[PDB]
């Protein structure tokens, strides 16, 4: 089989990225990984005079005992010439969703000659006691984005007979995974995939159920002059979002140097504003739609007690999406767990109605979470994040999401 | 010899051309001892004589260590040559050696022209050994092998000495080599008797590839200086570190000393700079005589009787536990030791105090725990267990509750005070049957004229004006004001975009004297209720 000539964008220069430390349980891991690899012809070994390099390092998703190899080509996609795969609506609007891992397809095509050595990627060593063990590609390399699109004319080919026996079910190719959705009954779904892994070994979401939960403000027996205050910051700040929300008349409640504790009655004028921002709050701002030439930004905050808060969004306060994610069974004492779960699970429903991944601004300090992420990571893609100071305000407003 | 190995394709960086500096003009003496040495080298291949073709050239020079020897500068060169993976600029630590029974270096110096360079690249290392004045042509040669001091050798000498020794680590991989340098340290817990044949085997392997066999003269044995350290067959230790003794510094003198004394504060418990570091205020120049006052002298005085105290460490057992415990010195300061047997310390070390916007710490301890996390996965390719000086609780309590995400890997609680605490932590809601302070502060950002006070519902009311300040500090005041005058038990009302920041973080330390202040006085009082509103 020949190789199709895969470019750097013009001016691009390949990726240079450092290698994180690696713990030894996972340097051992990939050494193993690549020595058969490098038997299968799959990688080669190369010179000092290969001065890029991408950082590698091993997870593990579903089987226990097996260790996975992750390639972070984030830099090199980024670098790598344009071409890709079309996005189904009809996604979205499935019952059932199942992702699949094919990376393994690619390593039957050969990778161009000469855009080889922007593969480079390096096994570090512990203590240095010894140089690292670099490596380039000779064939598709999983995670990387040029692989699924040069690998684009044989999946719709032996896609073809499944959708054609099938034409009621959407497969959706991202990266490494493919995403098949039906309506079918559970068990005829699941069963519906197999024919399709058999299919493919010869070579469970549910998007209707994600809702889009409204604001709830608080009701109550009594308002304080503090609860007033509350309310009305919030409100204030909401009013960012909607323009109808006003504080007018609860702000006149507070006219006054009472005790914090003290009991307001709310006059009718307050009442009516209070109902006034109800019914604003029941239905999401008016229109906001997705923008397919701008990026999407996925903005997270913790909540505390195992509760998280996320906004998909293009624009400020033109949300695509918000939701509220709780800690898995499991996660009690660790942040960095919850937060890589939530980042995946917002990762998969961003692609599976959009196609693409969001940018995140993750309420973490960088070093917290570069040095130790991939202990829970399990997915074959890798987002874009950049680390913030979560706003007091944007908190205390989503922390009153419905449930 | 030159070793049989094939050559690394090298290449000048994108589109440039190799270098064309001129000849330095040398004295008849020196350009007589060049030639008698490069005669030398055209007869053992590496060099040689070329001709008009080359438009390139180089400077080559004759320096006295006492006979005459080359030195050809390759700067320019080296800024025209690709770039090369880093020839491993990673520094190991004494701390991860696994302890061998045996330990041999070997050297491998000139093997640096033992190595055929891409005879494509060749041209480019082409330089003149000048005749007498000026008069006739000079003598012109290009280099075989890798030349010293040229970008890519260490990295080209690295990568070949690595592929040479692929086979003999397969035959015998209960041998540990390291390459550092022109060095290569074997190691292994065989006995010496059969250490001393593999490391025989071993030259006798690297002999076959043209990289010869050092004297016995030139062969170095235990213990070992490197980078700095002194190793040992059952631990290590720190090279003896001296403080210069005097009766006159200057400027510059107390920099570099300080330098010494802050690397050294590290390794030993105890080295202080405060007093020495006050010597350089208002400085004038690096060569100003500062006379040491008194407590500088009691003080450099005091870290000479340290630097004179033994400390050790020892060699890493891969079937030991990996502990570490942490101890704050003082705010801002912690001091760490990781061990594996009790006393027998295998690092040790210290991050110093910060000063910045504001923090806690809690939050601090755990940057602490993370900055060792990554210094043992690198060194030992695990994390240790923490043992630190903080209590379940506390933890428990601030972690679960703090706006970003954090995280301690597997820990205890060691007793070993100072404890690390909160030191205030503000109510949920308001406290009822205490005073209610409604706080403003403002200010001409202009004139910098502003007043900053309260009005409590108890009727207690203030108002301060303050010369030269700004919008942030008036409020800040207000609400420094408020917690002055009031009791015990305060509630506190403001609008400042500031403290809706304290009331999410809490931060028990800042750079700002005034947040400082406030902090203070939060510490002290024994319930306080901070509520923020819309201004
Ligand atoms: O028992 C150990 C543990 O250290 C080692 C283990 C393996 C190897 Cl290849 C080198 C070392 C070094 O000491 C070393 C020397 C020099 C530079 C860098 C590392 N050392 C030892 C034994 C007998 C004698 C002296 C030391």
């Amino acid at each position: 089989i020949e190789t199709v000539p895969v470019k750097l964008k013009p001016g691009m220069d390949g990726p240079k990225v450092k290698q994180w430390p690696l713990t030894e349980e996972k340097i051992k891991a990939l050494v193993e990984i690549c020595t058969e690899m490098e038997k299968e012809g799959k990688i080669s070994k190369i010179g000092p005079e290969n001065p890029y390099n991408t950082p590698v390092f091993a997870i593990k998703k579903k089987d226990s005992t097996k260790w996975r190899k992750l390639v972070d080509f984030r830099e090199l996609n980024k670098r790598t010439q344009d071409f890709g795969i079309p996005h189904p609506a009809g996604l979205k609007k499935k019952k059932s969703v199942t992702v699949l891992d094919v990376g393994d397809a690619y390593f039957s095509v050969p990778l161009d000659e000469d855009f080889r050595k922007y593969t480079a990627f390096t096994i570090p060593s512990i203590n240095n006691e010894t140089p690292g063990i670099r490596y380039q590609y000779n064939v598709l390399p999983q995670g990387w984005k040029g692989s699924p699109a040069i690998f684009q004319s044989s999946m719709t080919k032996i896609l073809e007979p499944f959708r054609k026996q099938n034409p009621d079910i959407v497969i959706y190719q991202y990266m490494d995974d493919l995403y098949v959705g039906s309506d079918l009954e559970i068990g005829q779904h699941r069963t519906k995939i197999e024919e399709l892994r058999q299919h493919l070994l010869r070579w469970e979401l549910h998007p209707d159920k994600w809702t889009v939960q409204p604001i709830v403000l608080p009701e109550k027996d009594s308002w304080t002059v503090n609860d007033i205050q509350k309310l009305v910051g919030k409100l204030n700040w909401a009013s960012q979002i909607y323009p109808g929300i006003k504080v007018r008349q609860l702000c006149k409640l507070l006219r006054g140097t009472k005790a914090l504790t003290e009991v307001i009655p709310l006059t009718e004028e307050a009442e009516l504003e209070l109902a006034e921002n109800r019914e604003i709050l029941k239905e999401p701002v008016h229109g906001v739609y997705y923008d397919p030439s701008k990026d999407l930004i996925a903005e997270i905050q913790k909540q505390g007690q195992g509760q998280w808060t996320y906004q998909i969004y293009q624009e400020p306060f033109k949300n695509l999406k918000t939701g509220k994610y709780a800690r898995m069974r499991g996660a009690h004492t660790n942040d960095v767990k919850q937060l890589t779960e939530a980042v995946q699970k917002i990762t998969t429903e961003s692609i599976v109605i959009w196609g693409k991944t969001p940018k995140f601004k993750l309420p973490i300090q960088k070093e917290t979470w570069e040095t130790w992420w991939t202990e829970y990571w399990q997915a074959t893609w890798i987002p874009e994040w950049e680390f913030v100071n979560t706003p007091p305000l944007v908190k205390l407003w989503y922390q009153l999401e419905k449930e | 010899p030159i070793s049989p190995i094939e050559t690394v394709p090298v290449k000048l960086k994108p589109g440039m051309d190799g270098p064309k500096v001129k000849q330095w003009p040398l004295t008849e003496e020196k350009i007589k001892a060049l030639v008698e040495i490069c005669t030398e080298m055209e007869k053992e291949g590496k060099i040689s004589k070329i001709g008009p073709e080359n438009p390139y050239n180089t400077p080559v020079f004759a320096i006295k260590k006492t006979k005459w020897r080359k030195l050809v500068d390759f700067r320019e060169l080296n800024k025209r040559t690709q770039d090369f993976w880093e020839v491993q600029l990673g520094i190991p630590h004494p701390a991860g050696l696994k302890k061998k029974k045996s330990v041999t270096v070997l050297d491998v110096g000139d093997a640096y022209f033992s190595v055929p360079l891409d005879e494509d690249f060749r041209k480019y290392t082409a330089f003149t050994i000048p005749s007498i004045n000026n008069e006739t042509p000079g003598i012109r040669y290009q280099y075989n092998v890798l030349p010293q001091g040229w970008k890519g050798s260490p990295a080209i000498f690295q990568s070949s000495m690595t592929k040479i020794l692929e086979p003999f680590r397969k035959q015998n991989p209960d041998i540990v080599i390291y390459q550092y340098m022109d060095d290569l340290y074997v190691g292994s817990d065989l006995e010496i008797g059969q250490h001393r044949t593999k490391i025989e085997e071993l030259r006798q392997h690297l002999l076959r590839w043209g990289l010869t066999t050092p004297d016995k003269k030139h062969q170095k044995e235990p213990p070992f200086l490197w980078m700095g350290y002194e190793l040992h067959p059952d631990k290590w230790t720190v090279q003896p570190i001296v403080l210069p003794e005097k009766d006159s510094w200057t400027v510059n003198d107390i920099q570099k000393l300080v330098g010494k004394l802050n690397w050294a504060s590290q390794i030993y418990p105890g080295i202080k700079v405060r007093q020495l570091c006050k010597l350089l205020r208002g400085t004038k120049a690096l060569t100003e005589v500062i006379p040491l006052t008194e407590e500088a002298e009691l003080e450099l005085a005091e870290n000479r009787e340290i630097l004179k105290e033994p400390v050790h460490g020892v060699y890493y057992d891969p079937s030991k536990d990996l502990i570490a415990e942490i101890q704050k010195q003082g705010q801002g300061q912690w001091t760490y030791q990781i061990y594996q047997e009790p006393f027998k310390n295998l690092k040790t070390g210290k991050y110093a105090r910060m000063r910045g916007a504001h923090t806690n710490d809690v939050k601090q301890l755990t940057e602490a725990v993370q900055k060792i996390t990554t210094e043992s996965i690198v060194i030992w390719g695990k994390t240790p267990k923490f043992k630190l000086p903080i209590q379940k609780e506390t933890w428990e309590t601030w972690w679960t509750e703090y706006w970003q995400a954090t995280w301690i890997p597997e820990w205890e609680f060691v007793n070993t005070p100072p404890l690390v605490k909160l030191w205030y932590q503000l109510e949920k809601e308001p406290i009822v049957g205490a005073e209610t302070f409604y706080v403003d502060g403002a200010a001409n950002r202009e004139t910098k004229l502003g007043k900053a006070g309260y009005v409590t519902n108890r009727g207690r009311q203030k108002v301060v004006t303050l010369t030269d300040t700004t919008n942030q500090k008036t409020e800040l005041q207000a609400i420094y004001l408020a917690l002055q005058d009031s009791g015990l038990e305060v509630n506190i009302v403001t609008d400042s975009q500031y403290a809706l920041g304290i009331i999410q973080a809490q931060p028990d330390q800042s750079e700002s004297e005034l947040v400082n202040q406030i902090i203070e006085q939060l510490i002290k009082k024994e319930k306080v209720y901070l509520a923020w509103v819309p201004a």
